[PDB]
RNA sequence: UCAUCUAGACAGCCGGACGGUGGCCAUGGAAGUCGGAAUCCGCUAAGGAGUGUGUAACAACUCACCGGCCGAAUGAACUAG
């Protein structure tokens, strides 16, 4: 009980690189820069040498030494993102009513609308947000793929969107008609 | 052959509709061994016997439910020939 | 042609979880104690292909 | 050591002189349909998809199990199964003829082609089929020629399989989706 | 309180169907109990007459000490603030 002192080492490569303010992080790499705020539990970081960072915390229970491994990994997670990408590949399934999916930008917005989803007739509409992009995938039937560099803003975007294709008032398991994740991966391949 | 049957499964094809045996996993003995076989077992079955028919069996002494494995003359005098059913030419022990 | 004004409110609520194939019971995500009324909610859970 | 030569110092020290190899992988498919056709020649076949025990292995190294697994040798999560076979595959199309009463699969997968099989009578009583409210059959009798009104298509391939729907339809004795190709590699020394 | 660990196990995937499973009801048909008794053996890393089980069984599938790298505490049942 109360473990005085408890660390953790987070490595990060040499062509990245992160700088951190007394309680902001921005990470910049080959693929671009990120930031974070990290105002929630205060916890220590030690430099060691280039590229070992130690992450730190001393005197607390499990609620508070868990808030340790947590921010380990967001960080090393946001990391990985920013320098090796990260892509979320999702599929269309329907039984009798095909779907119809389209990209629309007005005003510098950049909706997607999606119609003929179990016969609606007025539009079914979703916004995007910065930082991520989408291309409807060639040479294959039935897919979406979204990639970005971080995960928070993607992650959501793709829940939000297979949240909003939901239907009540029918049968709960005879209808299964959707948009749902499929494949969660990264822009480039190990590395 | 036989009227004995062990658990299957295998593909199906040209609307086939027939009572026969359905291929189970014991037909390579019946294979081997005499034609014969769907007469002379209606209820008579043997639980006993003591014979070798060929000599290939160091193969299915590995993992075909194996008798011995080890004691060449301890329970492969039980064990091989009781779960023949080559014959019925005599019904004296069960 | 039909409105989101009635569409959603028609379509809005929570019918969203697992599904079950043996014994027509599906069990929720939460953990307490075993299926019975004294206990109730086994600790089953699993990701769905589809949302229902 | 007691129960572990039964395993090492038994089988795999009386069969140390196979060179075959049969390597298949269980993604998902019903399991004895692989299973009775790798059997068949029952008591010559046994999955092994094992565990990491190569710490006591190489602790007891001296095995030579299997110079042939040089292959995928950076390939240690989830490996393959040490299985030992030797069996011929010249045999099922001359050796065993004329079985076609193999059971059906699963019954309840999903089918290549959208298809409607004729029905013919044979003079029963209507069963427990009331559960179709839902897209349901629409046909009509007229004493034996049948009329169907709408079409229906349930499902495409990707999707799980329902509940309750593989009683009293498919009574031709067919194994509705088997017809496939499994295996990683077949080769022998 | 009870069992395993530097003689190094957990959480990163598998399956186990030899004889009985073709066990009985006024001698043209009943293949693992619709109307009633019973769950062991030789086998001894696989190797079951089964919690559920398609025409009112003949064509029945899923699962059980075993097995591929790294490297350290974990597992089970109770007690009261
Ligand atoms: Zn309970």
């Amino acid at each position: 009980m109360k473990y005085i002192q408890t660390e953790q080492q987070i490595e990060v490569p040499e062509g990245v690189t992160v700088s951190i303010k007394s309680r902001i992080v921005k990470v910049v790499g080959p693929r671009g820069t990120l930031t974070k705020n990290l105002k929630h539990i205060d916890v220590t970081f030690t430099k060691v040498n280039n590229q070992l960072i130690k992450v730190a915390v001393h005197n607390g229970g499990r609620k508070h030494v868990a808030a340790l491994r947590t921010v380990k990994s967001l960080v090393d997670n946001m990391i990985t993102g920013v320098t090796k990408g990260y892509k979320y590949k999702m599929r269309y399934v329907y039984a009798h009513f095909p779907i119809n999916v389209n990209i629309v930008e007005k005003d510098g917005a950049k909706f997607i609308e999606v119609r003929n989803f179990l016969g609606d007739k007025k539009i079914r509409n979703v916004p995007v947000r910065d930082g991520v992009t989408i291309e409807f995938s060639t040479n294959v039937k039935d897919e979406i793929v979204l990639s970005g560099n971080s995960v928070e803003d993607v992650s959501q975007n793709a829940a939000d969107l297979q949240q909003i294709c939901r239907v009540r008032n029918k049968d709960i398991r005879k209808f299964l008609d959707g948009i749902y994740v499929s494949h969660k991966g990264f822009i480039t391949e190990d590395l | 052959k036989g009227i004995k049957v062990t658990v299957q499964l295998k593909i199906q094809n040209r609307q086939a509709a027939a009572s026969v045996v359905p291929s189970a996993s014991s037909l390579v003995i019946t294979a081997l061994k005499e034609p014969p076989r769907d007469r002379k077992k209606d209820k008579n079955v043997k639980h006993s016997g003591n014979i070798q028919l060929d000599e290939i069996i160091e193969i299915a002494r590995q993992m075909r439910d194996k008798s011995f494995g080890r004691t060449l003359a301890s329970v492969t005098k039980e064990i091989l020939g009781t779960a023949q059913s080559v014959g019925c030419r005599v019904d004296f022990k069960n | 042609i039909i409105e989101p004004s009635l569409k959603a409110l028609a379509s809005k609520y929570n019918c969203d979880k697992s599904v079950c194939r043996k014994c027509y019971a599906r069990l929720p995500p939460r953990a307490t104690n075993c299926r019975k009324r004294k206990c109730g909610h086994t600790n089953q859970l699993r990701p769905k292909k589809k949302l229902k | 050591r007691e129960k572990k030569a039964e395993y090492f110092a038994k089988l795999r020290e009386y069969l140390e002189e196979y060179k075959s190899l049969f390597v298949v992988g269980v993604d998902n498919v019903s399991s004895q349909q692989m299973h009775e056709v790798r059997k068949e020649l029952r008591g010559r076949a046994v999955v092994l998809m094992g565990k990491n025990t190569m710490v006591r292995r190489a602790i007891r190294g001296f095995l030579s199990d299997l110079p042939d697994f040089e292959k995928l040798l950076p390939f240690v999560k989830g490996n393959v199964g040490f299985v030992f076979t030797n069996e011929p595959l010249t045999e099922i199309k001359n050796v065993i003829v004329s079985n076609r009463v193999a059971a059906p699969a699963r019954a309840g997968a999903v089918a290549p082609e959208d298809i409607w099989v004729r029905a013919v009578n044979t003079g029963m009583e209507p069963g427990k089929t009331s559960f179709f409210q839902a897209l349901g059959v629409p046909t009509k009798i007229a004493r034996g020629t049948i009329e169907i009104v709408s079409d229906v298509k349930v499902v495409d391939a990707g999707n799980k399989v329902g509940q309750s729907e593989a009683s009293l339809l498919n009574l031709l004795n067919i194994s509705p989706f088997t017809f496939g190709l499994t295996v990683v590699q077949v080769y022998d020394n």
